[PDB]
RNA sequence: UUUAGAAGGAUUGCCGUCAGGAAAUUAGGUGCGCUUAGCAGUGUACCGCCGGAGGCGG
């Protein structure tokens, strides 16, 4: 019946996510007490004297991943895709995906360089006007993920039921204590020169870009073809990448373009983990086209 | 005993002969051939065997001595008469006889068959190019001698090609209106002179140049030709030159 | 070009639009004039086209 | 073994006078640009040191 993928398919984004901004604070009166932080004119950032405490906050937003399509030239292809998604959703809600993302929040791998060095680390996460138990950021590794813990399932039960369509949307709201010490440096992210490093300002103080941190909770990949060899997360993409070290850990017939075009294309059963995989670019988005 | 292709690339010849009693223009192909044939027996003094059998020509660029009026045509330019034999010869002023010169830039693909055809035959060449003409015109530079394989590895330019079957299906009545008919309805021809025939027979007169070999009294025979480009052409064997003979009449021919 | 090319970065430039920290609501404003519909006949070569339509 | 072989075109020169391009104009109706992204790569190498040039310490 379906021969190819149509001449125009785009998809959306599923997790929208805020620039975060910078703040100085001292730790024992961190809830009565915030100031800015700027950069100093090479071009550096250095905490201050009288304070020993990074301050970082930014929003999430959670939209449902049927309601995601920007076009398709194709109804077949459309109805394809619609039946897959709700044959997702009778085996597992989006539940294991999004227990994973929760993970990389509590990790706090979203402090980039910023997490080596540090003595205190707490991570508060706020829905709605309920703030939920905070997190210790220094007793979850970055190869493992937690399971069992409580809060993490209560968030991602949310998180799960938002992309499922039982709910429209989900608010998400973060707060990150890090206390790396008087008159240490902070290390933002670097803007793009089309000499010198220039750094990155938001609404006058400092911050990180967006896709920084969205590349931080997108390392939820350990379905590769050489796990056992390398045993890393990877963060997801199409023809699967990882510019940490040199090697395309998806070249060829576990690649996106082949795994949607022996899907839809030639209705075939496929294993979990790579409809975990497919739904999970899903959820990150881009443009699926062919010419003819 | 072997049997390749040596090319003659973008050589100059200054001042050749461009008149034959009916055509101002090419010189003709008994000239280039007989090139061929010169450089062929200079190459078998030296003890160098080998046997020139076709011969491809191929044009660059070319300049008719003269200039062109208003009008559109051609004045042809000759030089100033010298001390010529006869019974006028201690004059100041000699007489002006018929005469016209080009100036040509050409390229030349030759067959040759030998017991060997390396590139020291190339240096050969390049050493025995230097003492020869073409036409009655004088060569004042080469560019390369080499060896090719294929049609890939020819140069750029125009090939001369016959175009009898032109000639002999058109109008009527005679060959010379043949000949303007066809020339007024295909405008990409011209008119080429391809040998010689007879007019007496064989035997020996007094005042040869030679006074050992055969004799034979002869007029020139014109034919019509064309240009086809180096990038549209189909085989090499279709743009050589050769030599035939039949009884009374001396050609040159596109087999 | 997949051998060659997989692993080679891609800078791009881009513009973005996004409220401030202290904002969480977007105000649109636009109007619209309406007119009669008799009245929107900007040409025809043709009077009895222009009466059968009237 | 090439319609073969050979060739000084030269000297001199006043184009000039005059002049009206000119009048008229209806370019008009419609409309989805747009889905994705870590400025990384290491971000750059300091004082010396004897020697006199040439070679190690922190």
């Amino acid at each position: 019946t379906l021969k190819s993928r149509p001449e125009n398919l785009s998809f959306a984004r599923c997790l929208n996510t805020t620039e975060a901004k910078f703040w100085q604070t001292d730790f024992l009166k961190r809830h009565t007490f915030k100031l800015p932080l700027l950069i100093t004119d090479s071009q550096s950032c250095t905490l201050s004297t009288e304070c020993d405490t990074l301050r970082i906050d930014f929003g999430i937003k959670v939209l449902p991943v049927k309601e995601s399509m920007y076009s398709c030239s194709d109804y077949n292809y459309r109805t394809a895709i619609y039946q897959k998604i709700d044959e997702y959703i009778a085996e597992d809600g989006f539940l294991t995906l999004a227990k994973r993302y929760v993970n990389n929040i509590a990790n706090a791998r979203f402090l980039w360089r910023n997490r080596k060095g540090a003595e205190i680390i707490e991570t508060i996460v706020t829905i709605e006007d309920k703030e939920y138990p905070s997190f210790n950021s220094k007793s979850f590794n970055l190869d493992t993920f937690v399971e069992d813990n409580a809060t993490i399932n209560e968030i991602a039960q949310q998180i799960a039921d938002t992309f499922a369509g039982k709910r429209e949307y989900l608010n998400i709201y973060v707060t990150c204590f890090v206390k790396i010490g008087c008159a240490m440096e902070v290390y933002p992210s670097q803007e793009m020169t089309f000499k010198g490093k220039k750094l990155f300002k938001f609404e006058g103080s400092a911050g990180m870009h967006s896709q920084k941190i969205n590349n931080a909770l997108r390392t939820i990949d350990t379905w590769y073809p050489d796990y056992t060899t390398y045993e890393f997360p990877i963060p997801v993409e199409n023809y699967g990448a990882a510019r940490s070290i040199g090697i395309p850990f998806r070249p060829d017939t576990k690649s996106f373009y082949k795994l949607i075009d022996r899907m839809i294309l030639k209705n075939e059963d496929l294993p979990i983990e790579d409809k975990h995989y497919v739904m999970a670019i899903l959820i990150r988005g881009g443009m699926f086209s062919k010419k003819q | 005993m072997m049997k390749g292709y040596i090319l003659l690339e973008k050589v100059n010849i200054e001042n050749a002969n461009a008149f034959n009693n009916i055509i101002v223009g090419i010189p003709a192909i008994t000239s280039f051939l007989g090139f061929a044939r010169a450089l062929e027996r200079k190459l078998n003094a030296k003890e160098i065997a080998i046997r020139i059998n076709g011969v491809g020509l191929e044009f660059h660029e070319y300049e008719l001595k003269g200039y062109k009026n208003k009008r559109g045509q051609y004045v042809t330019s000759c030089p100033l008469p010298g001390s010529i034999p006869g019974q006028n010869e201690k004059k100041l002023d000699a007489h002006i006889m018929n005469q016209a010169y080009i100036d040509l830039n050409m390229s030349f693909l030759l067959e040759v068959e030998g017991p060997h055809v390396d590139m020291s035959t190339c240096k050969s060449i390049k050493s025995t190019m230097e003492t020869l003409r073409i036409a009655g015109g004088i060569i004042r530079n080469y560019k390369k001698i080499r060896l090719i394989d294929t049609l890939a590895d020819i140069p750029y330019g125009y090939f001369l090609t016959l175009r009898q079957d032109n000639l002999n299906d058109a109008a009527g009545d005679d060959m010379l209106d043949k000949m303007i008919h066809a020339l007024q309805q295909e405008d990409t021809l011209v008119p080429i002179a391809v040998g010689f025939k007879a007019l007496s027979e064989v035997g020996h007169v007094e005042g040869q140049r030679d006074p050992e070999k055969d004799h034979c009294f002869v007029e020139s025979i014109f034919s019509l030709g064309g240009f086809e480009c180096s990038k549209i052409l189909e085989d090499i064997n279709s743009c050589l030159w050769r030599y035939k003979t039949e009884e009374g009449l001396y050609l040159c021919t596109i087999i | 070009k997949l051998e060659k090319e997989i692993m080679d970065p891609n800078p791009q430039k881009s513009q973005s639009c996004t409220l401030s920290t202290e904002c969480d609501t977007l105000r649109i404003d636009f109007g619209i004039k309406v007119l009669p519909v008799k009245e929107s006949m900007y040409s025809c070569s043709d009077y009895n086209y222009r009466t059968a339509i009237y």
